[PDB]
């Protein structure tokens, strides 16, 4: 969806124009920047569960109200749909670590999300702690490389910003 | 649309799969002859013009009765028409070569086209032959073993690219059959 | 952004830097136009609140675009200027093309060919004419879509329909030019769950339109017509062949056999000893494509359906009456000794020589004799 | 559109005959009770979040299949799009209980919904059973017995009333049916 | 079990496959001009069009039929009962060995690259072995409709 | 004008959204194909009438018809015309070597050159020779190095394309 | 719009002279710390809605008087008008960032501004005080010295890039002034 690639096939297209230098001149700056952003995709994707385990309780350390009778989770049911919730946040940002731009974010999580969570009572600062707490325990030695941590934050931060 | 990245992101959605690196080698494949495909397309749009021109002439020559009044080709406007009626499906395939799948003609051109000129009375299988001359002039581009011009190129294989643009061109000639 | 009442921006014709914006709305056309009593009536700047202005926008040239609060900001940043008097309507709905969120859905997800008839029924309300199409793939493949989106809101219809203060709107004005841009317009402007983003392709109107004959069916252009001007007519009678046709409508079920290229094969009965109708006419269609690789390299084989075309048989029957004209030989009475159609004929003999000894063939058959004009 | 009192006059313009005083009193019985519909369509429009959101995670939690990948209400602009697309239905259905006949509805929502939906791929029995569950949550509105939530009205019958906005639920089922 | 050669043969009959039969219909009118008369089975696009069809199916089935190397796809859902269907609709059963045999002299002329008008770009060789058996195949095909 | 950056910003002003992460992402090709580009356009910079001067009589060696009384070329001021007409396409390639993308070639010489040379009845076949001559002459020892001669050949046949 | 390659040829051109080797190298430069203003530009819009609620609040916390009724960020809608009418102008400085010069923000943001705030009735010296509150969060940000949170960056100099977003910053103090 929204990549690298179509935005310039879409430009050019409405212009109603060739694929011009400038055209595949950006093309080019996929070759230096994947081999930084499908590395984290798959670090991302061989330690998943793993970082809904370890983060998506820590909404629940910060928000322990939420657990109340007549609250967003009463049950356990209702605790499971949430890991199921952020679980899928983190494979949407693993969609967009491969595509290189935050093309599968907007219309399959973001898109529509201001009404759901508005309408079925959820709040929106219990998703954004969780995605935060995500975003600040990244660090160079353990986790992943130099420039991985760099674009997997920001498309962390993006979600975090387009929630808030 | 759709280009080669966002094709296996669709399909492992189907699946609730994330990407991993079993699927990914053959993107970073994809991304190391990055510049293959690159010059490729290069080298189609540079000599676009002939490429239109001698293919529409040729589809003429062989098949002289669209000069013949009553032709789909016979007077000065229908030629204008013609000349551009194949140009934009040039101008289509080197949006597919480019972005390593074919849906963005798919929709865009080849959704309608069928019964536009069905509708209209352009007789199907000469566009079948003035599309057929372009695929030739095609392969004969990107391997660069044109005859009539020559271009410079780094040394290597170009045929993994050269059977895709190939796929390309049967497609436009499958949704006008 | 550019002026606190502005008029009309790009200066296209001379004589609009002159011309002032429009200080009380464009009245109704004159003719008398018998649905309009039964149709809710327009939708002016002046007239309208915030909320109703923008719905109604949403509602005609987004069709139901089914907008989000997060999706969209570029709409409401022409929004936030139309809604603080900056620019009119009619620039307003300019403004709205020009967006990539109008793109993203109409000129994107479309094809080449209704997306134009998808910009008439946006803005203008109608269906357009063939030729009318013909010289607008040249604004859009040539010029780019802002020329293009440029071309309606330029245009004397527009200005003369609409006026710089009324959001667009299906208008019924009476007397029409054609007699078939009447029921186009009906076709192409259903009433509610119109949902332009549904068909990828329409498939319907793009054969209709796409020629001056072949007018689209009864049932199409009387559905869409208000109630009271077509009751009395669904209740068991028109409504089968309503809901057996809104079925094809889902999907866009292709007029291929139907209304365009229509054939009259002949009978079953004529070729039961060949095959049956669900495999007659259908023949392998070969691709082989050369490359100099061996890795790479491929054929393809399918079987498919070969429809005759009635385009190419008009040209070959025009072509060959230069034969008609022209005799066909002398007579005497030394036809005798050429009994049958045996003028002019002779055994033509082929001679089969290869490899293999089993696969060796002599042929004999008798032939009629020409020269062809090159010799 | 059309209204109660609209509905017996282009039934007497059928037959070019004066609205008279032997069907006078059946309108006038419709006036009687006019304060009873009044408080009724109070009653729907008042707690009209919950039950949009509430029969749509109904329907949700008895197919979940819909959440699965491929789903049509998988995604979460499609969930988005689901959750309007009822409230859409319970909007015009409180036209149609004021208005007092099955007309406003009929033509401005219900005309083309079948098709919209077909093209759409929208499962029908889907929206059959989110519709039911409004209709359920309808009548225990408007007969004041919903168990969850008590309002204060003065005593009687609304019955009559019940099965009005019972008939006109049935309709968008027959209608995309 | 030849390979390349194969190969080349079926693509220098497919490729200009849209000139063979135009060019063979009308030198089917060329000898006989009573088939486009009034009264004639070459009348209006009703019978011009299927006449085209005909003439393309009977075209490809042979390519087929050489790529694959044998005649057995020209006898299974080709022609066991192509005669009598023929004499049901009244086709002139003459002018039809014609056009047949318009198709096989253009095929080993476009095998043998000795065309006229075009002139294919091969590799180094001789197609005798192939020219021959195209030509058993149309007189297979011709052999039927008699 | 039509560069790398200007669609890349007007793209996401156009959806009206911040610069993103795959907008960032091209601008990183300029850094890579700027080297090949600016090398190209400085050799064309520092040798720049030496190219118009044995390649705008190439024309006249192709058509000598046009040196004729009643042609485009009558006195030697029109051959001093021709010469400059041709220099400034020499100027705008250059222009577009260093922008990036073919900006200053569309508006600049492009847009418009249908109608003056049908008017004032220049042919353009004459126009692309001249084009041609200067971009089959190129080569990897003597004239630039192996990227320059790329863009910079493809920058003339795009010219040549509109021109056609 | 213009970006910084291109302000350099609409300077050439107005002398008819090449672009040469004796004004490359200031592009070059530009060239060469392409990764410091990506970087920059990347840690702009990271934390951008805190960016503009906070200089909002801020705006709103030092003059409390357009709380106060008649004031012209006093009502729900107009705070949510304000919020907004700062949001663009970090947007457009982040386009004019990326791009090298301020031509993007020039004509398409700032003109026709000063009109549209007076005649709206926008307290000029409020907005320049919302204003001034971005640009010291910008160089905060792009230098790495906010206190509230810190983004890792490769070492070195960002300075010039930092004069480069002040400069920009007071043009849009101009332009309301
Ligand atoms: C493709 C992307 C995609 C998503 C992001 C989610 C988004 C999403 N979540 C829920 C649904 C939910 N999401 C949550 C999650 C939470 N509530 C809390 O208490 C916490 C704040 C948070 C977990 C940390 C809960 C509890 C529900 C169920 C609410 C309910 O059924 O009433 C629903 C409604 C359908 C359902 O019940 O499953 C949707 C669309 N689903 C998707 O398909
Ligand atoms: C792909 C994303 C991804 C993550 C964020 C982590 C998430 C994560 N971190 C830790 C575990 C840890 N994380 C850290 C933090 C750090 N360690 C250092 O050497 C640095 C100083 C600092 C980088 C932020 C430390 C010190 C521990 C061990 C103690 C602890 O559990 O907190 C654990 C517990 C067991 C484990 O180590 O796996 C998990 C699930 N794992 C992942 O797969
Ligand atoms: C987005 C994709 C896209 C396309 C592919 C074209 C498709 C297309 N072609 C034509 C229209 C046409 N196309 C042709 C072309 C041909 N007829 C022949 O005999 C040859 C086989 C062939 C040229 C090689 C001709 C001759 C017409 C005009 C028909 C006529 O009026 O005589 C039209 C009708 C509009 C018009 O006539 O102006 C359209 C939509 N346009 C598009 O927008
Ligand atoms: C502005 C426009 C512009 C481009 C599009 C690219 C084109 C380009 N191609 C290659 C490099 C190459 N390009 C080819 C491609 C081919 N060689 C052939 O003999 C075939 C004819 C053709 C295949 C279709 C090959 C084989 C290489 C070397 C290997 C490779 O890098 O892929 C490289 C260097 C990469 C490297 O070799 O390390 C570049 C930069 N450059 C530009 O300046
Ligand atoms: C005036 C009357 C009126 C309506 C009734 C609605 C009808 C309607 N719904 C949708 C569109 C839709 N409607 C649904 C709804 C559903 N799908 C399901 O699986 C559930 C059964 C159900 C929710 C309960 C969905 C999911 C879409 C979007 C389809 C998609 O894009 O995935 C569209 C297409 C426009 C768009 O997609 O934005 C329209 C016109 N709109 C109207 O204007
Ligand atoms: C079964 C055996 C058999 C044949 C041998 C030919 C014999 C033959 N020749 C001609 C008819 C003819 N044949 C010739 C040919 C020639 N005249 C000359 O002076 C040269 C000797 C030669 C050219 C070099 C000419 C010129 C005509 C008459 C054409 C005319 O003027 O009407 C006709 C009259 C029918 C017609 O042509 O329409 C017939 C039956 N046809 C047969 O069916
Ligand atoms: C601004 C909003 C607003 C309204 C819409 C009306 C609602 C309203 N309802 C009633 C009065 C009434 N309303 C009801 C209706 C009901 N009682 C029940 O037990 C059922 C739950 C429900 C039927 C659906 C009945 C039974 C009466 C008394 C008899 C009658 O007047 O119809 C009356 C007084 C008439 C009278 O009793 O003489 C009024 C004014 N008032 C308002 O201020
Ligand atoms: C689908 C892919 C595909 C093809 C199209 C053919 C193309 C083809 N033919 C030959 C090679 C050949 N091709 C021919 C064929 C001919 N020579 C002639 O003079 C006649 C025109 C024609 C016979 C009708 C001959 C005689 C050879 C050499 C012997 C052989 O290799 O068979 C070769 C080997 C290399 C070469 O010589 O070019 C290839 C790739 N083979 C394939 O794999
Ligand atoms: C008026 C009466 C009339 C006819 C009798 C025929 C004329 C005709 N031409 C050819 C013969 C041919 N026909 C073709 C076919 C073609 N050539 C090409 O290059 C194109 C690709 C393709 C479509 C034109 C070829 C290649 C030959 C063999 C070379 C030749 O004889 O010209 C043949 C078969 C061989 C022969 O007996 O001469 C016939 C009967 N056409 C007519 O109109
Ligand atoms: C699998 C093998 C296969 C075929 C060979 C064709 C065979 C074939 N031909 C016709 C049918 C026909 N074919 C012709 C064609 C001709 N008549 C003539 O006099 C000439 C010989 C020739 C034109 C040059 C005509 C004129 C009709 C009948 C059209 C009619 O009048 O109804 C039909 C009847 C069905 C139909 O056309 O609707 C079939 C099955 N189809 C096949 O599926
Ligand atoms: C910024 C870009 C830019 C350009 C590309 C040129 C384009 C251009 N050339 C000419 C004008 C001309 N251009 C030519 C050139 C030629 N005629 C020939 O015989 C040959 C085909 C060819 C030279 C090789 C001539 C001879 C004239 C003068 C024609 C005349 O005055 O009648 C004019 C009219 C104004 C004038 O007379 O100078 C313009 C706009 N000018 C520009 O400002
Ligand atoms: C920036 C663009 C640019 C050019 C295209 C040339 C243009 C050019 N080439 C040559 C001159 C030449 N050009 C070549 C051609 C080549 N030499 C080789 O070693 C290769 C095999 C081949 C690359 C195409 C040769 C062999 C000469 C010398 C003989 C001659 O004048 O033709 C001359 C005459 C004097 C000179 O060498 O400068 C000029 C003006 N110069 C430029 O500044
Ligand atoms: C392309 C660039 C672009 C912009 C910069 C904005 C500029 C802008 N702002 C407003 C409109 C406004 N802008 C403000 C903003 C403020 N008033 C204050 O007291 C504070 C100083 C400041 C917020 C920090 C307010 C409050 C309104 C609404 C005025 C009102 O109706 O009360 C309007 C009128 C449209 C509308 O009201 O919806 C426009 C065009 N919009 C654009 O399209
Ligand atoms: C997808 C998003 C994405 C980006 C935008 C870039 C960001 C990026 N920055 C640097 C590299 C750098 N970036 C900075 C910038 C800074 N350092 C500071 O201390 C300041 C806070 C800040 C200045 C504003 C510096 C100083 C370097 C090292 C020198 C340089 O390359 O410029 C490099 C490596 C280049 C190199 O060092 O050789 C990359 C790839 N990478 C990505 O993956």
């Amino acid at each position: 969806m929204k990549s690298v690639i179509t935005t310039v096939v879409s430009a050019a297209d409405a212009a109603g124009r060739f694929p011009s230098n400038s055209d595949l001149e950006s093309i080019q700056g996929n070759i230096q920047r994947s081999a930084a952003r499908l590395e984290a995709a798959e670090k991302l994707a061989g330690n998943h569960e793993a970082v809904v385990k370890e983060a998506g309780d820590a909404c629940f350390a910060k928000y322990a109200y939420l657990k109340n009778p007549g609250e967003a989770g009463e049950n356990q049911e209702k605790i499971n749909k949430c890991y199921r919730d952020v679980d899928h946040y983190m494979r949407l940002v693993n969609y967009c670590l491969v595509v290189g731009g935050t093309g599968p974010l907007d219309e399959w999580g973001i898109a529509g999300a201001r009404e759901v969570y508005r309408t079925l009572n959820l709040p929106t600062s219990a998703y954004v702690a969780s995605i935060a707490y995500t975003r600040d325990r990244l660090c160079v030695p353990r986790d992943m490389s130099a420039q991985a941590g760099v674009e997997f934050s920001a498309y962390l931060d993006y979600l975090i910003n387009a929630l808030s | 649309m759709l280009d080669a990245f966002s094709r296996v992101v669709v399909n492992s959605d189907a699946k609730a799969a994330y990407v991993g690196g079993s699927d990914l080698q053959a993107l970073k494949s994809f991304i190391a002859d990055g510049n293959k495909r690159l010059d490729a397309v290069n080298s189609i749009v540079s000599n676009a013009s002939c490429m239109v021109s001698d293919a529409v002439s040729g589809m003429i020559c062989e098949n002289p009765g669209l000069i013949s009044p009553g032709g789909n080709c016979y007077t000065n406007r229908r030629m204008a028409a013609c000349l551009r009626d194949g140009e934009i499906i040039l101008r289509y395939v080197s949006y597919a070569l480019l972005a390593g799948d074919a849906s963005v003609l798919e929709d865009r051109c080849l959704n309608g086209l069928k019964e536009t000129y069905i509708a209209l009375g352009v007789p199907t299988n000469s566009s079948i032959r003035a599309v057929s001359i372009m695929k030739a002039q095609a392969v004969a581009f990107i391997t660069n073993t044109a005859t009539e011009r020559k271009m410079s190129f780094a040394a290597g294989d170009c045929t993994s690219l050269a059977s895709e643009v190939a796929s390309y061109f049967d497609r436009v000639g499958a949704a006008i059959s | 952004l550019t002026l606190p009442g502005t008029a009309e921006t790009n200066l296209a014709v001379p004589s609009n830097a002159v011309r002032k914006v429009q200080p009380y709305p464009i009245a109704k056309p004159p003719s008398y136009s018998s649905v309009d009593s039964l149709r809710p009536a327009r939708v002016s700047r002046m007239d309208a609140d915030w909320a109703t202005i923008y719905e109604q926008v949403r509602r005609q040239v987004m069709g139901n675009a089914y907008v989000m609060e997060g999706e969209a900001p570029d709409i409401d940043v022409a929004f936030s200027q139309l809604k603080g008097g900056n620019l009119t309507v009619r620039e307003f709905v300019r403004a709205v093309g020009k967006s990539a969120s109008y793109r993203t859905r109409f000129m994107e997800a479309k094809s080449s060919y209704n997306f134009v008839l998808l910009n008439f029924k946006h803005f203008l309300g109608r269906a357009p004419t063939q030729e009318e199409v013909s010289t607008h793939i040249q604004i859009l493949a040539t010029s780019g879509l802002e020329a293009e989106i440029d071309s309606y809101i330029d245009s004397d219809e527009y200005k003369a329909l609409f006026g710089d203060h009324v959001v667009p709107y299906v208008v019924y004005r009476g007397t029409y030019l054609s007699s078939e841009r009447f029921n186009r317009m009906v076709k192409a402007n259903p009433g509610g769950a119109t949902s332009d983003k549904a068909k990828s392709n329409l498939n319907m109107i793009a054969t209709v339109a796409a020629d001056l004959p072949t007018d689209a069916i009864d049932v199409m252009r009387g559905l869409p017509s208000p109630i009271t001007s077509e009751t009395l007519a669904f209740g068991t009678a028109y409504y089968w062949a309503k809901v057996e046709k809104e079925a094809s409508e889902g999907r866009s079920a292709s007029p291929i056999g139907e209304k365009i290229g229509k054939f009259d094969h002949a009978p079953i009965s004529t070729y039961t000893s060949l095959c049956s109708y669900d495999k007659v006419n259908k023949a392998p269609q070969i691709s082989v494509t050369n490359v100099g690789s061996d890795e790479h390299s491929y054929v393809s084989v399918t079987s498919k359906y070969i429809a005759p075309d009635m385009a190419a048989a008009a040209q070959m029957l025009a072509d060959c009456q230069k034969y008609k004209a022209g005799g066909n030989a002398p007579t005497g009475k030394w036809m005798k000794y050429y009994p049958g159609t045996t003028v002019n004929m002779a055994p033509y003999i082929s001679l089969n020589d290869t490899g293999s000894d089993s696969s060796r063939t002599v042929s004999v058959t008798l032939d009629k004799v020409k020269i062809s004009p090159n010799k």
